[PDB]
């Protein structure tokens, strides 16, 4: 029931998912 | 498929003998042939192998130099020339054919046996 | 790292390690011969790489 | 030379038992055993080839397994006619050799 994993106003952040 | 062996008997130590294995029931000329011996009451001991065409011949450690294997694809007969016989060479000798049962041909295997012939190296009368 | 781990767990508690996001050199495993049995059923070891 | 050692050299068991015969090679030959059944006074009969393939006409109870250096011959349920001497045999390279033999007797 679990699987893989990955690790790694003055300003505007825009993200397209 | 039949393998008829012959050439056995009593031999004095140090003399020579030729064993024969007549092949039938299959295309002989395409298969390797093996000799396997069994000392009385003892285990199996591989003896000699010959390629299908007789160009390649390998022998076991105990018989290098003394034993010569030969082939006659015309008569479909296998021969084993044994020389410089000694007491330890007494054994029931089998001729044997390579064979491979199915498609796992990367197994190259062992198969049907002759009936085996007894060779006795003895100075007894 | 999996093969060379100092201690493996007991057979009842078989540790399951997940492998992803890496390039696997199966051939280096294949060429190494210290492993007594390198049995394969699913895929021929040559094609593994 | 590739040396094949069988263990045990002999064992006693009764009909219906599960038996295990092991053959270990001095070097990995990786699929190249051949298992034979030999009776006294007659030539051996092939049982398992490539150490895991059952030869035609041999009962399904006979089974071989393994690769590399550790190999096993197994008979699931013994019958009276299965009491005999069994030899492993490599074909990886020449000279071809045999195991020393494993005798199965009645308990
Ligand atoms: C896809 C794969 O690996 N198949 C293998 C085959 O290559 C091998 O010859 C056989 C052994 O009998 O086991 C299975
Ligand atoms: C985990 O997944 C399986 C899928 O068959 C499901 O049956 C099980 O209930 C799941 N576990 C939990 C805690 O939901």
């Amino acid at each position: 029931n679990c699987t893989f994993e990955y690790v790694s106003f003055k300003n505007l952040r825009e993200f397209v998912f | 498929v039949q393998l008829v062996e012959s050439g056995g008997g009593v031999v004095q130590p140090g003399r020579s003998l030729r064993l024969s294995c007549a092949a039938s029931g299959f295309t002989f000329s395409i298969y390797g042939m093996h000799w396997v011996r069994q000392a009385p009451g003892k285990g199996l001991e591989w003896v000699a192998v010959i390629s299908y065409d007789g160009s390649n011949k390998y022998y076991a450690d105990s018989v290098k130099g003394r034993f010569t294997i030969s082939r006659d694809n015309s008569k479909n007969t296998l021969y084993l020339q044994m020389n410089s016989l000694r007491a330890e060479d007494t054994a029931v000798y089998y001729c044997a054919k390579e064979g491979r049962p199915s498609d796992i041909v990367v197994v190259v295997a062992f198969d049907y046996w002759g009936q085996g012939t007894l060779v006795t190296v003895s100075s007894a009368s | 790292e999996v093969f060379n781990a100092t201690r493996f767990a007991s057979v009842y508690a078989w540790n399951r390690k997940r492998i992803s996001n890496c390039v696997a050199d199966y051939s280096v495993l294949y060429n190494s011969a210290s492993f007594s049995t390198f049995k394969c059923y699913g895929v021929s070891p040559t094609k593994l790489n | 030379d590739i040396q094949l050692t069988q263990s045990p050299s002999s064992l006693s068991a009764s009909v219906g038992d599960r038996v295990t015969i092991t053959c270990r090679a001095s070097q990995s030959i990786s699929s190249y055993l051949n298992w034979y059944q030999q009776k006294p006074g007659k030539a051996p009969k092939l049982l398992i080839y490539a150490a895991s393939s059952l030869q035609s006409g041999v009962p399904s109870r006979f089974s071989g397994s393994g690769s590399g250096t550790d190999f096993t011959l197994t008979i699931s349920s013994l019958q009276p006619e299965d009491f005999a001497t069994y030899y492993c045999q490599q074909s990886y390279s020449t000279p071809r050799t045999f195991g020393q033999g494993t005798k199965v007797e009645i308990k």
